[PDB]
């Protein structure tokens, strides 16, 4: 027996916590990641970087901390702790942002890890693998918000900050810098997240309400074996209750569970493609047509104007404390402004 | 199956489906490979993102 | 045998294609008129005067809309809380300039939507079933009642209601954004766990039972011929399933009960939508989310920035833009 | 202060009490 | 750079997708129709492995 | 208004293509 | 405008009404379980 | 029955509770911090 | 004229909603 | 007036909930059928098709 | 329908783990304690104390500019 | 205590909930003192 | 191909069924590429037999095609450095050729050839579709960013030339 | 050379829910990106 | 030869010898410890 | 060149239509 299948056995062995192959690249950096922004939001400040406070020592709360971006000067630089910025001074390394590549990095490993876990898992049990197939609309989300949108742009200081109202912050900031809501790849992204939502609430609700009276109990949970072999509600039933209540409905309960799988991971791909687009300020940030017929006639309004104005707006007030780099003087008088605000 | 002058030609060519090296064969070798693979693109990758710096160039499109 | 009785039994017969019911009769009438006058007015309607400041906005495809751009645009900040039907204007003109359209969208659309919830329970009786389908759809009716009439009663206005419309509803999240910080407020935060972990939870049991498929077909034909419509046996493996997701994390973070894991299903994202739309129906009496704005001072009391500030200025961008020639003082109070 | 200690004093009282009855109450096998 | 861009993040699924049909194409159609000794815990002492079944 | 020249086939086009695909598939099944 | 009225006013009492007096019909009996109540 | 005390569960269980503990005591001592 | 592209898509959709209800393949226990 | 309005707006709506959840399920046991569909007399497959 | 580990409830309700716990578990709460409270957190992860965020002779937030003496920069910032 | 060498479950859950929510209670404190009060 | 798909080269002569020996196509093909990467860099990129490729100042004023010699330095691995195209050209091309006689002589491990499905044609489109994302991520990168492959004479300024004002400077 | 039948042909079927849902899915998508086609 | 250089040569030496080589080496040695009885 | 601006759409859908009703019609035939 060679080295290699014992350790295949030791690797593969059934216990609390499965391990695997994927597990040396899983459970390290996840480890790395996790912790890196523990650490991060814990103790570690944005003050050189984004003259921001963001951690649990500057008197920040759970809402408020956050494993802030690098800064802007350093550009895509991967910012490694033996690198030319820090070169080994972990001090330093804390203060110029490399908890940020750090745990973008190490979390992008820990996904890849993730995806071969449950490739590895599947094959293993028997099973096909589309836990892993659906689990790729994540891995997009991540890869082009985290890693592709700061790549198109000047620096990792534009990507997302790992944090929850620096996660706002970023939201805020493709809403008046890109119109991001204009988007149609977003649309969709929203389509599938609220639908998928309401494929959850339906058929769970659907399910537990077309049960079949299998025991005795009010309690209707333990009626159900997983070693039976029969449905434990009626496809019957709910198929003509969704019928007539709403025109149409499922009668194919494989159909149900691979469109269940279907919307939110398409969403989650169309929602990545449009920030792609975003990533190179590839827009969808103006209808041509009404800025024209708006630039000539000053009666016609509508709201996609209006939103239009609201964008303009939060980036004249926000971009001197959001981009402190720049160093954006922008006087009281030239900030854009309605009357008697 | 038709019989074509090129076919016969090309026959030794498409002769040994299924053929293997019975058991590890030259896997160590390969995996040798990869690693330096590994290490030639994390340098080029380094150099791009001016991580790792050299002499006699710098990364510019003065050069 | 009586004629009311034939009329009783037809309204609330099984056999129905579309099922009627009691509820159906307000149901049906109600919405189909909030869906002729909103078809209309979406494709004709002329421009409303939403702000009360004699500034029209331009909502309908005829009058220069996209799909996009188009809305029913909410009624006059003028009429306020006021009921505006047809018979209460002097022309149907002024009707229009007013935003009456979506006061009669909106107030039809809603009575349509509480009895279609009735609706639901009242078919789940008559074909003996559960009854509470009718509860997880209310988070949806809960989400647009708050959006279309609590939002507005709160702020004294249906000019504040979300507008029939995709931009007008941007318009909507932004400006309430910029007056009620919705995104620092926990119940949003409820919300999106909500819906985040409702399309994970779609996602992970669409996989999970994909995955564990009962072999029935071959790889020429689809996969779901492998399930017959009114069959008795299970089309898949719970017990793989299971076997595969508690390997996944560990053993029992996974569902070995079909019940309980489908009751968690439903109850998860309509749980975070009751909170979310009770969040919008608090923030319509300006409870609002979290102010953390110079919450950390230095030891001399010089404000250190956080997350939180760069987010308020960029609400402070949103609140100084927004209904710009509307205001006339210096704090939006409404 | 003083005032914070008897408060918490008074919290901890108060949060041993209830546990407290159904400790005696599981302990001596009372109609639990 | 945005085509490139694009094309190159859905062809990362087209990866995940053909690479899991290739290791999975004996369950393709589905799963085999017994599957329930193999999969249960703390059985074997190797997960899916016959020949490691503990029998305590 | 001023809108895209193409805008008017590029949408037909685009909605009626696979509409026409989705229409030849359906009508020769079962076949 | 007032005939508008007196016809949506006629309109709705009628639907009402048949909500009200369809539900006051023994409609705990119109189901496919047990119906005597 | 004779289980054993070490495993990759304990190993698990104390990789993340270890400084999950530190972690908490030090945000306590933060909280008394004035500024 | 784009309004009328507008109309047009709209209008496909409402159509097919209504040949996907009232023309539906009826479900059958076999 | 805030904190009053909120407030009683949530406990109302939660009492709503629990109207149709309590109503629903006072139906379905005076019915009969509160702990789940019977496999024998299943009202559906007695029922014509719909189309 | 146990992997063969001791199960999590037999080992919470033992004395020998609340014997060690009753150490362990407050040794490191005061562990994070310490290293909050002597200030070497501060140093260690070069977070500032709330009265070095603004000094004498720098009243601006100290945005780092420079690609690779980030050091000097910092000092200069002190 | 009951249980002979052996603490009740439940008193374990009961001491390590009353922590638990004792730290929470801590932070929640630390909102409006010290460090981020806002004063 | 479609009407004559039934040629006797596709079928192995052990059996009767259809067989491609992929492992033997993919040295045949590699080689190939090996061949045909380094002939563009040796003859059409170095101008021996070829016109070169574009190449140009610093600031897109002069642009022009010239042979350009290979750069077997450090600095062949300058990205705005066309002598490191050539080099990769030459050398890449020299390793194909080394690695399709290896893929043309030697026969997979068992281990391998199980492990990673070498039967199965799905395996080569699996890592192909791999490679072929790899390499659209590096072209999208190297447009975006700049290259001596893609120069503002040809593709316009970047981003990051506006970003960081070089031409202003 | 002769022209011998292939065995490999198989008919594609698509029935009448797939259709709908497919004439949906194409008719919101134009609905969706019929704006920004005009733009 | 630079200082960037020779930091990333450790980078490569360290990389090895913290994460790879011990995690190897721990490996090899409790698979070959805690084998499985067939 | 002052071309008519429904040209091009006229031209395209003057063609397709029929070219989709004789499509349709020779790929479900024998049904
Ligand atoms: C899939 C799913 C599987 C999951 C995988 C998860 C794995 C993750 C690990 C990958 C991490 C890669 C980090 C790449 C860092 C980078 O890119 O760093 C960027 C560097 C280039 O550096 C940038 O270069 C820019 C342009 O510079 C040039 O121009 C400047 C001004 O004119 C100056 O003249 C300067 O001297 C000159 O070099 C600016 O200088 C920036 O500040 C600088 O950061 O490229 C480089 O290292 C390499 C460039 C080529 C490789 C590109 C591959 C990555 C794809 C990027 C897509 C880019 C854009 C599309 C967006 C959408
Ligand atoms: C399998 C787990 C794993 C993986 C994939 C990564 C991956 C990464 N780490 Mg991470 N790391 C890990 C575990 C892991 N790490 C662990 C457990 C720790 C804690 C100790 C760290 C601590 C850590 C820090 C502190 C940093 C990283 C960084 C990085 C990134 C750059 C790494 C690099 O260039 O190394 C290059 C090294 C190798 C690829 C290994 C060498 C491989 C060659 C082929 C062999 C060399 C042989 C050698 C010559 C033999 C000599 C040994 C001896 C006999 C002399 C990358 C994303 C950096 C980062 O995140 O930047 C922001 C960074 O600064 N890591
Ligand atoms: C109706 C409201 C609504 C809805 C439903 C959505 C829905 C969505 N938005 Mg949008 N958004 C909206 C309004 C809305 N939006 C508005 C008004 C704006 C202002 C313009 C935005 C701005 C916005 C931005 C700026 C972005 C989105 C994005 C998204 C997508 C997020 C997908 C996701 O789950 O990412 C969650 C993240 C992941 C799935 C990544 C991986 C997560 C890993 C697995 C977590 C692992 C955790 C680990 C196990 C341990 C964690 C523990 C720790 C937390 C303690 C989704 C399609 C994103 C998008 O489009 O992405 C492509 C995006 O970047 N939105
Ligand atoms: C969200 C509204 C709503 C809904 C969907 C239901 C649903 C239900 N109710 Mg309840 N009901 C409600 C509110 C509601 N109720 C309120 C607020 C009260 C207190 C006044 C009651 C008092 C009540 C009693 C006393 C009984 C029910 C019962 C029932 C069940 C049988 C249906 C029935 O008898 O109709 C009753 C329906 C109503 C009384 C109101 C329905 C309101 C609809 C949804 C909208 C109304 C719009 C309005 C009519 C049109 C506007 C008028 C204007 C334009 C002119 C069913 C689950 C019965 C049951 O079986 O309980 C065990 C029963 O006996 N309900
Ligand atoms: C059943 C489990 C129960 C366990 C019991 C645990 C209790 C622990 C709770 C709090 C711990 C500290 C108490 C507060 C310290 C007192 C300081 C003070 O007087 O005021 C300190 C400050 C202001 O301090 C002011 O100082 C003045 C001069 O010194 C005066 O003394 C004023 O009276 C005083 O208000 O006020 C507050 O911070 C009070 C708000 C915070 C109080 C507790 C917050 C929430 C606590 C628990 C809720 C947690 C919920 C999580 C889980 C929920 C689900 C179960
Ligand atoms: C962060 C986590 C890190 C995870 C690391 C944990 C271990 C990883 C496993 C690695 C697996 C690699 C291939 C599988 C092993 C294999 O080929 O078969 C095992 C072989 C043959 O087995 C022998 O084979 C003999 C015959 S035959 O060859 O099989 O026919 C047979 O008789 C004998 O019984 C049998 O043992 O054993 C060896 O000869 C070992 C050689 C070393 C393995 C090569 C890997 C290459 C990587 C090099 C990296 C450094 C290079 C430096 C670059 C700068
Ligand atoms: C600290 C070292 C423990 C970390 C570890 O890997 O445990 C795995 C094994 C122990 O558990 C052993 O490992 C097996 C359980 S498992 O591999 O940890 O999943 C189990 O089968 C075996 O009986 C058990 O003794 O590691 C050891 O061999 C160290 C023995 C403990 C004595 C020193 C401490
Ligand atoms: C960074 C870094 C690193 C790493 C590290 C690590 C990896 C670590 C860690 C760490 C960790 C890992 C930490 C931790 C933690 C934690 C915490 C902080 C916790 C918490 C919590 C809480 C507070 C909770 C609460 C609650 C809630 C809220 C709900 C219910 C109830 C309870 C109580 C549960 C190293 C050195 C390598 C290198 C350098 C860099
Ligand atoms: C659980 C939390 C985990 C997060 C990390 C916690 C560790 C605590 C941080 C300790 C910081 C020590 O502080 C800093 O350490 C680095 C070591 O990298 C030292 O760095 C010094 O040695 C390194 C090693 O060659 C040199 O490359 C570097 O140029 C030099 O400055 C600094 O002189 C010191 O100021
Ligand atoms: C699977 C991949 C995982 C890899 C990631 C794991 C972490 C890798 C750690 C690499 C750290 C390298 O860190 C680097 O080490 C070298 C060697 O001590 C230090 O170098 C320092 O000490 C050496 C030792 O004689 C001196 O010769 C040198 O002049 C001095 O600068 C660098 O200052 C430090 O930055
Ligand atoms: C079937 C169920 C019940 C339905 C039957 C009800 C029929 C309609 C009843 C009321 C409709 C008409 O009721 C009548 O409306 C007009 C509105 O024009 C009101 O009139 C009011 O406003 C008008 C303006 O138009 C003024 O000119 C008038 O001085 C003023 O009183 C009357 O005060 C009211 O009595
Ligand atoms: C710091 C370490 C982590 C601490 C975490 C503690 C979590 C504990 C919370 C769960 C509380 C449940 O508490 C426990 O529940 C089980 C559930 O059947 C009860 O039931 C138990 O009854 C007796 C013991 O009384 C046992 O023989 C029986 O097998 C068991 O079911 C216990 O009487 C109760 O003590
Ligand atoms: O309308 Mn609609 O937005 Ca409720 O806040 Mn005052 O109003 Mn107007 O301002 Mn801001
Ligand atoms: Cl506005
Ligand atoms: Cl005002
Ligand atoms: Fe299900």
């Amino acid at each position: 027996r060679g080295w290699f299948d014992v350790l295949d056995d030791w690797l593969k062995r059934d216990r609390f916590v499965f391990i695997g192959w994927s597990g040396l690249l899983l459970f390290p950096c996840a480890f790395m990641a996790l912790g890196g922004w523990l650490t991060g939001t814990t103790f570690v400040t944005s003050w050189y970087t984004h003259g921001l406070a963001s951690s649990y020592l500057e008197g920040a709360n759970f809402l408020t901390v956050a494993v802030s971006s690098p800064a802007d000067a350093f550009g895509h630089s991967l910012l490694f702790l033996w690198g030319p910025e820090a070169q080994g001074n972990l001090t330093r390394w804390f203060q110029i942002g490399g908890l940020w590549p750090f745990v973008a990095l190490h979390g992008a490993f820990g996904l890849i890890g993730f995806m071969l876990r449950q490739f590895e898992i599947s094959r293993l049990v028997g099973i096909r693998p589309y836990n892993a197939i659906a689990f790729s609309g994540p891995i997009a989300v991540f890869v082009s918000v985290f890693l592709m949108y700061p790549l198109g742009q000047s620096s990792w200081f534009f990507a997302p900050s790992f944090g929850v109202a620096g996660i706002f912050r970023f939201i805020l900031f493709l809403q008046g810098f890109h119109n991001w809501t204009l988007n149609p790849f977003h649309m969709m992204g929203v389509a599938g997240i609220l639908g998928g939502a309401l494929l959850c609430a339906i058929h769970g609700a659907t399910v537990e309400n077309t049960l079949f009276e299998d025991g005795e109990d009010s309690n209707t949970f333990r009626a159900f074996e997983p070693t039976q072999a029969e449905e434990t509600y009626s496809m019957v039933t709910a198929n003509r209750f969704w019928s007539q209540i709403f025109g149409i409905a499922f009668s194919n309960k494989r159909w149900l569970h691979f469109f269940m799988l279907f919307v939110p991971v398409t969403g989650l791909w169309m929602s990545s493609v449009g920030i792609v687009g975003l990533a190179l300020n590839l827009r969808a940030y103006d209808f041509v047509s009404q800025e024209l017929r708006a630039a000539e006639d000053p009666e016609f309004e509508t709201f996609y104007t209006a939103n239009i104005l609201l964008n303009e707006g939060m980036r004249a007030w926000m971009a001197p404390q959001d981009q402190p780099h720049e160093n954006f003087i922008f006087p009281e008088e030239v900030l854009p402004r309605g009357n008697a605000l | 199956a038709q019989r074509t002058r090129l076919g016969d030609i090309l026959r030794p060519l498409n002769s040994e489906y299924g053929k293997v090296v019975p058991g590890w064969g030259t896997t160590p070798v390969m995996g040798v490979f990869m690693a330096l693979f590994l290490v030639f693109l994390l340098i080029i990758l380094q150099i791009y993102n001016s991580s790792l710096i050299l002499e006699g160039f710098s990364v510019d499109w003065a050069g | 045998a009586s004629l009311w009785e034939q009329f009783c039994q037809w309204v609330t017969s099984t056999n129905n294609r579309i099922y009627v019911g009691w509820f159906g009769t307000l149901m049906i009438p109600t919405l189909l008129t909030a869906t002729t006058c909103f078809i209309i007015a979406f494709i004709a309607a002329p421009p409303v005067d939403i702000d009360g400041i004699r500034e029209p906005v331009a909502g309908s495809l005829l009058y220069g809309n996209n799909i996009i751009s188009g809305a029913v645009v909410p009624s006059s900040n003028a009429i306020g809380l006021h009921f505006y039907p047809i018979w209460e204007a002097a022309s149907l003109d002024e009707w229009l300039y007013n935003g009456g359209p979506y006061q009669l969208v909106v107030f039809h659309f809603l009575i349509g939507i509480f009895c279609y919830m009735g609706r639901q329970w009242e078919l789940s009786y008559r074909l003996g079933m559960r009854p509470w389908i009718c509860v997880a759809y209310s988070a949806p009716v809960s989400a647009a009642t708050a959006v279309f009439l609590i939002y507005p009663i709160g702020q004294g206005s249906f000019s504040d209601g979300m507008p029939l419309g995709i931009s007008g509803t941007f318009n909507f999240m932004i400006v309430f954004q910029a007056e009620h910080n919705i995104l620092m407020h926990p119940f949003h935060m409820l919300g999106v766990a909500g819906v985040f972990g409702g399309s994970l939870f779609s996602a992970m049991h669409g996989s999970l039972v994909t995955s564990s498929l009962v072999r029935e077909t071959t790889e020429v034909e689809s996969q779901n011929y492998g399930y017959k419509f009114g069959q008795e046996e299970e089309t898949y493996n719970i017990v793989a399933a299971h076997g595969y997701f508690g390997r996944l994390i560990f053993q029992y973070a996974s569902f070995n009960n079909s019940r309980s894991l489908h009751f968690f299903l439903g109850a998860w994202p309509v749980i975070g939508i009751w909170f979310t739309a009770m969040g919008v129906s608090t923030m319509a009496f300006n409870l609002n989310g979290f102010n953390f704005n110079q919450s950390i001072l230095d030891s001399q009391g010089r404000v250190i920035g956080t997350w939180a500030d760069v987010l308020n200025r960029a609400n402070i961008g949103f609140e100084v833009m927004h209904e710009r020639n509307a205001h006339n003082f210096p704090l939006d109070l409404a | 202060n003083l005032e914070p200690i008897f408060q918490l004093t008074f919290l901890g009282l108060i949060v041993l009490a209830g546990p407290a009855v159904v400790f005696v109450l599981a302990f001596r096998g009372g109609d639990l | 750079t945005f085509g490139h861009a694009v094309f190159a993040l859905l062809f990362f699924f087209g990866h995940i997708w053909h690479g899991s049909r290739t290791l999975f194409r004996d369950v393709f159609a589905g799963v085999d129709p017994g599957l329930e000794e193999q999969v249960e815990f703390g059985v074997f002492a190797k997960v899916g492995d016959l020949s490691t079944r503990k029998e305590a | 208004m001023q809108v895209n020249n193409l805008g008017f086939i590029a949408s037909i086009l685009f909605v009626l293509v696979p509409t026409v695909f989705l229409l030849i598939l359906f009508i020769q099944t079962g076949k | 405008m007032l005939t508008l009225k007196i016809a949506v006013y006629i309109v709705v009492g009628l639907f009402i009404s048949l909500f009200i007096f369809g539900f006051l019909s023994s409609d705990p009996t119109r189901n496919p379980g047990r119906k005597d109540f | 029955v004779t289980y054993p005390i070490f495993t990759v569960r304990w190993l698990a269980v104390h990789t993340l509770a270890v400084p999950s503990v530190f972690f908490v005591g030090a945000i306590a001592a933060m909280q008394f911090i004035q500024r | 004229m784009e309004s009328v592209a507008y109309i047009l898509v709209l209008t496909m959709a409402l159509a097919v909603l209504f040949f996907a209800i009232a023309f539906r393949e009826p479900p059958r226990i076999e | 007036r805030a904190w009053l309005a909120t407030s009683h707006f949530v406990l109302g709506f939660f009492f709503l909930v629990g109207h149709l959840w309590h109503a629903g399920r006072a139906r379905a046991a005076a019915a009969g059928f509160e702990k789940g569909i019977d496999r024998e007399t299943e009202p559906t497959l007695f029922m014509p098709d719909l189309d | 329908g146990t992997t063969g580990e001791r199960p999590f409830s037999d080992i919470v309700t033992s004395i020998r783990y609340w014997v060690i716990h009753s150490i362990t578990i407050p040794m490191l709460f005061i562990a994070g304690w310490l290293f909050v409270s002597t200030g070497l957190a501060y140093d260690a992860f070069g977070t500032p104390r709330p009265d070095e965020y603004f000094t004498q002779t720098r009243q601006e937030l100290p945005i780092l500019q420079e690609r690779y003496d980030i050091n000097q920069e910092i000092q200069e910032f002190n | 205590m009951f249980a002979e060498g052996r603490i009740p479950l439940w008193v374990v859950g009961v001491v390590a909930g009353i922590g638990a929510i004792g730290v929470l209670g801590l932070f929640f404190y630390g909102a409006y003192a010290g460090l981020g009060s806002s004063m | 191909h479609w009407v004559f798909w039934d040629l006797e080269l596709f079928v192995d002569p052990r059996t009767g069924e259809s067989a491609l020996d992929l492992p033997k196509m993919f040295g045949i093909h590699l080689f190939l590429s090996g061949l045909l990467c380094f002939g563009f860099g040796a003859f059409h990129l170095t101008g021996v037999w070829g016109p070169g490729m574009w190449v140009s100042d610093p600031y897109g004023l002069t642009g022009h095609v010239q042979p350009v010699a290979p750069e077997w330095g450090p600095a062949g691995f300058n990205p705005f450095n066309p002598g490191g195209v050539v080099a990769h050209h030459i050398a890449a091309g020299i390793v194909g050729i080394i690695a399709g006689l290896f893929h043309l002589t030697v026969r997979p491990p068992e281990r391998l050839y199980k492990a990673l499905r070498m039967g199965n044609i799905e395996t080569v489109l699996s890592s192909s579709i791999a490679a072929v994302f790899f390499a659209a991520f590096v072209v999208a990168g190297t447009m975006w960013y700049g290259n001596a492959t893609t120069p503002i004479e040809l593709f316009g300024p970047t981003r990051y030339q506006w970003d960081k004002g070089y031409f202003q400077e | 050379m002769d022209r011998n039948s292939n065995p490999n042909r198989q008919p594609v079927e698509l029935n009448r829910t797939s259709l709908y849902l497919g004439l949906l899915l194409v008719a919101v998508l134009g609905i969706l990106f019929s704006s920004y086609f005009f733009n | 030869m630079t200082p960037s250089l020779a930091n990333f040569l450790w980078s490569l030496v360290l990389g090895a010898a913290i994460v790879l080589i011990p995690a190897t080496v721990g490996l090899i040695f409790i698979s070959q410890k805690d084998k499985i009885t067939r």
